[PDB]
DNA sequence: TGTCGTCAGGATTCCAGGCAGTTCG
DNA sequence: CGAACTGCCTGGAATCCTGACGACA
């Protein structure tokens, strides 16, 4: 179904493109009149990404009929690799299963890509108990996952009432990232009871690779519960992740 | 060295030229058929530096399978055509299978064949004392498309009947033309060497104007309106190191210009047909579209000089004239026993019953891979042209006219060291209406005695 | 001597060019190496040796089979198109650096053969192209 | 034969050496009393380079007798690789066939390199009307070429009366770069008649890699006419490139 | 077994971010 | 008197360059 989408600031969205395509090479966009969502699953069944973009994010947003479209982000990365910030990105679809990307601003560049089906496992987001919520930044995540990668391959999440620390050790080298309220790494925290869990490093290093440094990230986890990494975009959109816990530490 | 730009003789006034409508229409044109949207567009989806060889040579046999398979389907004799992979379903019923001939294995029990199709591969065993054992044994062993009727067994297809791409014996004859017209077939001129039969060539050019010796030649020459050249206009460059002391004209522009001055003596009412070869400064890989744009500038300047493709099907008066040179005769006489250069037509019968020009690979000629096999004779050919053996012979096979074109040079030491006696100054005068040999012109008196 | 003797030929040959006062005559010194490249490209051109990835000593027939029946690997062919393209600019730059006759057909026939086999109309012959410049001389003279 | 010339700045000329080295491999800068020029073609028959640098670009300009010398692009490219534009470029050649490159900046660096005997045939370029002359910026050419070269290899140039467009097609990825006078990337249009041609963007990639951001770029080409692209240096110098059109599909 | 294709780490530049010199509210 | 205008220094993103690993006859 034909539709018109207009989003400003393609530079900020490129981080979402790198973050989304870094794990899965293809994306399935749920195009709805209320907004554009996206549920893609990693082939190794480790992470579920869900992008929620309301209508209020897009200035010009015309929907004829909601549907699901398939986008090969392997080339869309190349589409928005050189996109600017002061420009305007436009995604329009006509009658055929093609996508026309009108790029206006200092220069007019339109694209035309085919729309192919995306095979993803149907996995929703059940109402799970998340008793650990912490607010982090991009640099805190980068330094935490990289420094935790130089010492081991797993990570241990320990969050208490007024603290959020990450201890990880392979055989000799020990890392323990502590977050307090005196610094700027931890702004808000919601941890009722002490919570601990375990997760990987390589996947977190692949997800933080697209996300910048000044991007606040909301993290949630519970006692041996899947991780929920969500954060708002322009205070309205929300990108939610789903990580699988690891039996190891 | 000379340049052959002095022989300028006007036609004899006493010779009567017949003014009549001369139809001309080529059928096989490489420009509009292959290179239009198939040769430049093979894959277009590869790396920065890819190859276009795996797909061209891959589909090169698939196009042959579709074309020859269609020819087998047009013949209302072959039936129950199945694939090799479908033989596992048939228990004992006899079927027909069409595939390529990888190799040929001879055994005391019989003949073991290795037939591979686009679907599968199987060994086709046939007995020794079979009716079709001779056709399946004397056939082209490295590359051929065959069909078999039989039943598979424990892993070996026990075939009973053989089927080769032979021309149909039952064919509709051509209507008689209202006006008589003849044609000349010649090739292997080899201008540029020091042993060229220049005398027979200039007496031949003077003979073309109307200077005939016998009264019978006036009736035929007075109606000749087409001339066809097969190929090998020069001796070649880079064959053997002892050629520089033999090439009388080491300059290639003087050979093209010299040949242009030698060919311009032909009257304008006679249609010219110039086909490229493998010894000239052109595409040495078969098939050959035509000449280059640097050395063939005077030839392109001449409007009468028509540079046909190689091969090219020239349909004149409703007749299909297959114009080609090839190297399959040498592969037959060197690979199939009881065949020699003294009888090249016998080697040409095998090439005629296969609808292909040169399927044997490994000979002294490069083959360029193309996505579509053009060397497959789809339509019923009326004339089959070949050469490269310098021995002219006349033979008609199932109503198909088979003849050679001869040469125009004397015997060289290279020809002497390989034990082949050339036959220079052989001018076969064939008929276009009846599609048969009409007369034979021998100027061997002016040439060296064989 | 692909390293010292080759450069020795490249320097001594230029010394001979300086010795003949830009008067070059046809010769066979590098052609002594160009003939095996011609017969090797034309010879191995029609060979097309198929060798799968797993099996190396198991060569496949010149006809096309699609895939290797023994091993589940793609078949690799050697038509000698990508290995000889390295020695061609070596002498091609030297031959291109002078206008001589009786040898242009051997130089341009192989590269135009590679062009016809694989398949940029040049505005003019400024790369030392004796093709357009030469034929233009003869045409304008006629 | 001996001459000396002092040009201020090293990086601005290093862009010319960079563009030339990426577009030609062997060239011999000919030295005339009017300035330094070079009319040559790449030895792979891809582009045609014509450098015209008057004496007005050079601070000091001292000639005794005009002559021609050969300069390697690689070596001379490596010299001005890290050369700061705040230095003082000095070219000196005396009795012997040596080149002295003195830098008078934070550290005087008097250099010496031999000059080989290049046998470059001085070839000129004829004159004929193209009817399609456009004046566009350089950055718009950068983003317009680097993005379309990934989706296709050939680009189609079409210019109409007060209309400019550069569309390139492919298997399943189309693109176009349409600019007019009222845009912010197209300066001037001198198109008189309909013009359309096809060229290879792969040559345009390295051809435009050395262009600047604010440099005015003038293009002249035609329907069956070759491609011409010239731009000025310090408002006086002129660098013209001419490449033959693509005769393939 | 040498050599070609490909990936990650380091270096580079423009822009955002941050910091001098001067004048009018 | 103190911030904006103007101009300038530095980190971050995009780009370019180079060393190391895996494959083929
Ligand atoms: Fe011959
Ligand atoms: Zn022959
Ligand atoms: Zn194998």
């Amino acid at each position: 179904m034909p539709f018109e989408v207009v989003f400003d600031g393609a530079k900020e969205f490129a981080d979402l493109i790198a973050t989304a395509s870094n794990l899965i090479d293809e994306a399935a966009f749920k195009f709805t009149e209320e907004g554009i969502s996206m549920r893609a699953m990693d082939p190794s069944r480790v992470v579920l990404i869900d992008l929620n973009l309301p209508e209020s994010i897009f200035s010009k947003y015309e929907v004829e009929e909601p549907e699901t479209i398939g986008i090969n982000m392997d080339q869309f990365k190349k589409i928005l690799k050189r996109g600017k910030a002061k420009d305007t990105l436009i995604l329009r679809k006509g009658d055929e299963n093609f996508l026309e990307i009108t790029f206006e601003g200092t220069a007019k560049r339109t694209f035309r890509l085919p729309l192919i089906d995306v095979e993803e496992l149907e996995l929703e987001l059940p109402e799970l108990p998340f008793t650990a919520k912490v607010v982090l930044l991009g640099e805190v995540l980068k330094e935490g996952i990289k420094d935790a990668s130089l010492v081991s391959d797993a990570i241990k999440f320990i969050a208490k009432e007024n603290e959020f620390t990450m201890k990880a050790e392979g055989e000799t080298n020990e890392v323990e990232i502590r977050l307090t309220l005196e610094d700027e790494g931890l702004l808000d925290l919601e941890v009722e009871e002490e919570t601990k869990s375990a997760y990987g490093i390589r996947y977190l290093s692949d997800m933080v690779k697209g996300i910048g440094k000044a991007d606040e990230v909301i993290l949630r986890f519970g006692n041996e519960m899947p991780l929920q990494m969500e954060y708002m975009i322009r205070d309205e959109g929300r990108l939610t992740f789903l990580l699988a816990p690891r039996v190891e530490e | 060295y000379s340049t052959y730009s002095d022989l300028v003789i006007a036609p004899k006034e006493g010779f009567h030229y017949r003014a009549k409508e001369i139809p001309d229409e080529w059928e096989l044109a490489f420009d509009v058929k292959n290179v239009k949207f198939e040769v430049p567009k093979v894959k277009n989806a590869q790396s920065k530096e890819g190859e276009v060889i795996i797909q061209a040579y891959s589909s090169y046999f698939k196009s042959r399978l579709k074309k020859m398979r269609r020819i087998f389907r047009e013949n209302p004799e072959i039936g129950t055509i199945v694939d090799i992979a479908k033989l596992s379903y048939v228990r004992e019923d006899d079927v027909t299978i069409i595939g390529l001939v990888n190799e040929k294995r001879e055994t005391r029990k019989g003949y073991l064949f290795e037939i591979e199709d686009a679907t599968g591969r199987i060994k086709v065993f046939i007995g020794s004392d079979k009716e079709g054992a001779n056709e399946a044994y004397s056939t082209i062993m490295p590359d051929s498309v065959v069909a078999f009727r039989g039943t598979p067994g424990k892993g070996i297809f026990f075939a009973n009947r053989v089927f080769l791409p032979d021309v149909p014996k039952f064919k509709r004859s051509k209507p008689p033309l209202e006006e008589k017209v003849y044609a000349i077939l010649l090739s292997d001129i080899h201008v540029g060497s020091n042993k060229f039969c220049e005398e027979a060539f200039i007496k031949f050019l003077e003979w073309l104007n109307g200077e005939v010796n016998s009264r019978t030649e006036e009736e035929l020459v007075s109606r000749i309106k087409y001339i066809i050249i097969g190929g090998d206009v020069v001796d070649g460059v880079g064959i053997y190191p002892g050629q520089y002391n033999e090439l009388a004209i080491p300059d290639i522009f003087d050979q093209y210009e010299a040949l242009a001055n030698l060919l311009k003596q032909v009257p304008d009412h006679i249609t010219m047909f110039i086909g490229p070869g493998n010894h000239d400064a052109a595409r040495t890989a078969l098939p050959q579209p035509g000449f280059y744009e640097e050395y063939a500038k005077p030839l392109y300047k001449l409007k009468n000089a028509v540079i046909i493709s190689n091969p090219a099907v020239i349909r004149l008066h409703g007749r299909d004239f297959l114009v080609a040179h090839g190297r399959g005769i040498e592969d037959v006489v060197d690979f199939v026993p009881n065949r020699s250069h003294h009888r090249p037509a016998e080697a040409m019968v095998e090439l005629l019953k296969l609808r292909h020009i040169a399927p044997t690979f490994g000979n002294k000629v490069p083959i360029a891979p193309d996505p579509e096999d053009t060397l497959v004779i789809e339509s019923v050919p009326d004339l089959f042209q070949a050469g490269h053996v310098h021995v002219m012979q006349y033979k008609t096979y199932n109503g198909v006219f088979v003849i050679n074109t001869g040469t125009w040079q004397a015997q060289t030491e290279f020809q002497k060291m390989v034990n082949i006696i050339p036959t220079p100054a052989r001018v076969p005068i064939i008929d276009v209406e009846t599609a048969r040999l009409r007369a034979v012109v021998r100027f061997d008196q002016f040439c060296e005695g064989v | 001597g692909d390293m010292e003797e080759k450069v020795a030929r490249q320097l001594a040959l230029a010394e001979r060019i300086r010795a003949v006062d830009e008067h070059h005559v046809a010769e066979t010194i590098i052609n002594s190496h160009l003939v095996p490249d011609l017969r090797g490209n034309l010879r191995s051109f029609t060979r097309q040796e198929f060798r799968c990835v797993k099996c190396n000593t198991k060569y496949r027939r010149p006809p096309l089979t699609g895939k290797c029946p023994k091993c589940g690997g793609k078949i690799v062919l050697t038509v000698s198109k990508g290995a000889i393209e390295k020695y061609l600019p070596t002498a091609k730059m030297l031959v291109t650096k002078y206008r001589v006759k009786d040898y242009t057909r051997q130089r341009i026939c192989i590269t135009e053969k590679d062009i016809k086999t694989l398949f940029q109309r040049t505005l003019m012959g400024f790369s030392a192209d004796i093709c357009e410049k030469m034929v233009k001389e003869r045409t304008g003279h006629s």
